[PDB]
Parts: structure tokens; C-alpha cells; sequence
């Protein structure tokens, strides 16, 4: 039984949430923000990512060089990432270096220079990032997947933004973005590891007390997405490996089917030929794929957002004449979530998940990420007892009922990259979303 | 004719051959499709379709 997550508020509405571990000597403190690329419009798309670069480019006090030195002297490191719905800025340090790290984070968030000279310098760095993501095939695939599934909607935009915006982002629009979005009621200060909650609340009162509150404070993790069944083909015959993602509209964080979708995802599961145990996994798809050498890997996913999600699978394969078989067998395993699954598969997946959801949290950064994600999506940290109860409530009837309304005979979004000549057209893929025998 | 003019022998032989010939015709129809399958169908532009195939 893990220690209790303590939670306090300030007057402005900043949440402080902490989970102490007296067995470790490091601590991860940081700020989780319920804001991301989705908060931009089409004209300033890319701003949130642009800001993340400038946050480390110097503040009103410390210059770029002083900032570097201050963190070097702390001994740990700082890290940040911007997603579609969430921004994180954290600092991993030693136990007694926590007041330094909180102070630096408070500085870079509230008091950043955003000097025209630095805007102009990063404008090239970010322009170069546009031509080098091209190599990270999984990210290429998932960014096209969002672009097509949520065609012309805010979730469909990339985080980097178009080349055109990168050239026209001003310090004005950067400042406007962080003034509108980085408000106290949307922020959580999180500490995990060797942190005292009461110490962290004092540091919050010292550094984050003059944060703006929004005019209309909605609860944390408050949002209409209209999924488009569609496909993007990025054929490249010179690549040896095909990367394919197939997804349907999935579930939001607060859906009543959130756990049912996780159990269904666990019934299909993951596979990787390079891992020794993967040839012996219980999943039917795993057995088909491994016995027939259909793929190097596959990974089931169930991504959630505040008001929608994508549920599906990501496949990689060198077997370019049997891509059809790989896709066929994958979608026939999905069909069986509607037609055939019983207590046998459901209870096995629940067993595997009850541990999996706890196992994931194995370091201070993972714990901090879990507290931060849960607080900014659900408004609370859900105790393992509650999670165990929600998983236990999933029956085989729930899985079949969910699959029949979410997967069965539904439109898919499909992205293929690489040697995908063998991937059939949209209709033949989408026809595998049902079984004529049922 | 099987005789000196068109008559009964000719009619009976035309019946047997008229029954047979459609089966021969079906075999040749199949042969020309098997022969075609090496190049595939041509298309109205006259160019290769190897770049863009549909089931
Ligand atoms: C019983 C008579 C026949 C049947 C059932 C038949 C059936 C077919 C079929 C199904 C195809 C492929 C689809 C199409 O292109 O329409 C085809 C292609 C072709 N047939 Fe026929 N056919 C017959 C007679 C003929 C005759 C009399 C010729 C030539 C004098 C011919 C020459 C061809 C050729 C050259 C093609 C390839 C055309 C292409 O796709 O570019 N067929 N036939």
C-alpha cells in the first residue's frame, strides 16, 4: 500500500499535490498545466511549442547563461514537454535542492524574457525540427493519424504548427498565449519522492502566489470532436519496414467506458519479435502474428483526451507481401471482442491490468507524471483501491457491449507509411470491421 | 451433310455439335483470360497500371 497523495490549494486556485517516498533521495517537482496545442487557433498554431523553447532562453533576472549555470549547480536537470492537451515543466533534483528547483520553475514560467532576438534565433531551430521528425516513424504515423481522424479540428493540428506560423510568431502572441492559458486554476504543482507536502505548499505560497486566476474557473480536466473515417497513405518503397496505424474513435478520460476500453485493449495486447517472451503470450493476435512472421511488432493503444479518444493498434512489418494478412487477422481479432469474448479473456486481461496500472509507477518521475496527469484530467488522484474496484466492475458483457458500439462495423482512421503497396484500399480494410458469419 | 442434301442426318449432327461447341467456347474463353493474367487488363489511357491497382 503506497503512501497517500496529499492535496492542498492556494487562494489563487493553484493545486499542490504530493506523494512522499522516504526510501529515495531524489525528488521530482514540477508544474502540470491543463493547456496545450489544442488551445491555439489556426493562426497561432505552434505557439505552445515555441514557448517551451523560450522558457529556457532566459528570464528577467537570470540570462540564458545564468539559467544554465544555476541548474548545473543544483545538480539535477529540468525537463519540459508540450502535448495537445497538457504541458509539463519539471525538475529532478536532490532532496535538499527542492527549494532551488521550485524557484527556477516559478521564474521561467512567470518571468520569461521572450526577447525578439531569441524569438528570431529559435525560429530557425524550430524550422529545422520540421525536417527531422521525418525520421521518427512512429511520430510521423501518429501525427498523420490525428490529422485525419480529427480532420480540420483543433485535435487534428500538429504541435510544431505549420512552417508559415513559425516564421510569424511574435513575442506578443507568445505572451498572450501564456497569459490566457497558464492560469492558477489550470495548474498543479506536483512533488514526488523526497518531498514534504507542507514544505512544498510553503514554496508555492512564496513563488506561485502572484499567478493570474482565470475569469471563469472551470474544474480541472474540462474540455465537439467529430471523427472522420479516412486514410493517409505515405508510400515509400525505399523504406524496408511498413508502419501502419488503425484506430477508431475511443473514450475520454471521464468516460464510463474508460476501463472497459483498457480491458479490451489488453485482450489484444502488444507484441515484439525481439523480446524473448513474446512468442509465448496468451493473446490470439500475438499467436497468429508470431507463428506466421507477419510483423516485427504491434502495440495496442487507447489514447484519451478530455472529450474524445483514439483506440487502435500500431503495427510494424517487413513482410511486405503479407500486409493484407496482418491487417486481416488484426481486424478479425477486433471482431471477436464483439462476437466471441467470454469470461476467459476478460478475466485474464483484468489480472494483467490490475498489476500493470501499479507497475508503471516505478520512479519519482513516473509517480509525478501520474499525479499530474490524473489531477489535470480528472481533478483528483484516484486511489489504487478505487482503480481495483472499477476494473473489477468490467464484465464480459461490458466488453462485448462496448465493442459492438465502438468497433463493430465502424469507420476507421488508417495511416500507412513505407512499402505499403500490399495494404488494400479503404473499403477492403473497413469491410474487415465486421464478420458476415455473425 | 451425311447425305446428298441438308436433311435429317445434318440436323442430328448439328444438334450434337451445337450442344458441344459452347463447352469448347467456354474453355477458350478461360484460356484467353489466363493468357491475359500475365499482363493484366489494359486501361483507357494505354499506360501501365502497375503504379495504381484496385482489387
Ligand atoms: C465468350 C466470349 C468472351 C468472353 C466471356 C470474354 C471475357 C473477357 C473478360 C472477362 C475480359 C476481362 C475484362 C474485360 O476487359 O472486359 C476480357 C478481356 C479481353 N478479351 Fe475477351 N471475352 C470473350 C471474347 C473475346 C473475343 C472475341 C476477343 C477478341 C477478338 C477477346 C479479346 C479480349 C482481350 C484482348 C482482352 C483484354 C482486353 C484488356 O483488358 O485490355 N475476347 N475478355
Amino acid at each position: 500500500v503506497s503512501p497517500k497523495t496529499r492535496t492542498s490549494n492556494l487562494k489563487n486556485g493553484l493545486t499542490i499535490a504530493s506523494e512522499s517516498n522516504p526510501l529515495v533521495q531524489t525528488a521530482t517537482v514540477g508544474v502540470w498545466i491543463d493547456a496545450g496545442s489544442r488551445n491555439e487557433n489556426a493562426y497561432n498554431n505552434g505557439t505552445a511549442h515555441f514557448f517551451e523553447h523560450l522558457a529556457f532562453k532566459g528570464t528577467d533576472k537570470r540570462s540564458q547563461h545564468q539559467l544554465e549555470l544555476d541548474i548545473e549547480n543544483m545538480g539535477g536537470h529540468l525537463n519540459a514537454y508540450t502535448s495537445r492537451e497538457s504541458t509539463v515543466y519539471y525538475a529532478k533534483s536532490f532532496k535538499d535542492d527542492v527549494p532551488k528547483s521550485v524557484e527556477i520553475l516559478a521564474d521561467i514560467l512567470q518571468h520569461s524574457k521572450l526577447a525578439e532576438s531569441a524569438i528570431d534565433r529559435e525560429r530557425e531551430v524550430i524550422t529545422r525540427e520540421l525536417e527531422e521528425v521525418n525520421k521518427q516513424y512512429e511520430e510521423v504515423v501518429f501525427d498523420h493519424l490525428h490529422a485525419t481522424a480529427f480532420m480540420n479540428q483543433p485535435l487534428g493540428r500538429t504541435i510544431l504548427g505549420p512552417r508559415e506560423n513559425i516564421q510569424t510568431i511574435t513575442n506578443t502572441e507568445l505572451r498572450k498565449f501564456i497569459t490566457e492559458n497558464y492560469t492558477a486554476d489550470r495548474m498543479v504543482l506536483v512533488g514526488a519522492g523526497a518531498v514534504d507536502h507542507d514544505a512544498l505548499v510553503e514554496l508555492a505560497e512564496k513563488y506561485f502566489s502572484h499567478l493570474p486566476s482565470s475569469q471563469s474557473p472551470v474544474p480541472l480536466g474540462t474540455p465537439i470532436p467529430n471523427f472522420v473515417g479516412s486514410e493517409v497513405r505515405l508510400r515509400d518503397d525505399t523504406m524496408p519496414v511498413a508502419h501502419i496505424a488503425i484506430a477508431v474513435e475511443g473514450v475520454s478520460w471521464t468516460s464510463e467506458d474508460y476501463y472497459t476500453a483498457l480491458v479490451a485493449q489488453a485482450i489484444i495486447g502488444n507484441y515484439d519479435r525481439a523480446v524473448g517472451t513474446s512468442r509465448h503470450q496468451g493473446s490470439r493476435l500475438s499467436n497468429i502474428v508470431s507463428e506466421n512472421n507477419l510483423a516485427n511488432s504491434f502495440q495496442s493503444f487507447s489514447t484519451s483526451y478530455s472529450d474524445t479518444g483514439l483506440w487502435g493498434i500500431y503495427l510494424t512489418s517487413e513482410n511486405t507481401t503479407q500486409i493484407d494478412d496482418l491487417v486481416h487477422f488484426t481486424l478479425k481479432e477486433w471482431n471477436r471482442l464483439s462476437t466471441s469474448v467470454s469470461n476467459l479473456q476478460v478475466e485474464r486481461a483484468k489480472s494483467q491490468l490490475k498489476a500493470g496500472l501499479l507497475l508503471s509507477l516505478d520512479g519519482t518521475t513516473y509517480v509525478a507524471e501520474d499525479i499530474g496527469r490524473q489531477l489535470t484530467t480528472l481533478g483528483r488522484r484516484v486511489t489504487p483501491a478505487e482503480v481495483e474496484a472499477k476494473l473489477e466492475a468490467v464484465t464480459e458483457h461490458d466488453v462485448r457491449a462496448w465493442a459492438q458500439k465502438t468497433l463493430y462495423d465502424k469507420d476507421i482512421a488508417l495511416v500507412g507509411l513505407g512499402p505499403i503497396e500490399g495494404l488494400y484500399d479503404y473499403n477492403r480494410i473497413r469491410n474487415d470491421m465486421s464478420m458476415m458469419r455473425w | 451433310w451425311g447425305g446428298f442434301s441438308v436433311g435429317n442426318p445434318t440436323l442430328q449432327r448439328f444438334f450434337a455439335l451445337h450442344y458441344l461447341m459452347p463447352f469448347v467456347l467456354a474453355v477458350f474463353a478461360l484460356l484467353h483470360l489466363i493468357a491475359l493474367h500475365t499482363a493484366g487488363s489494359s486501361n483507357p489511357l494505354g499506360i501501365t497500371s502497375n503504379v495504381d491497382k484496385l482489387s
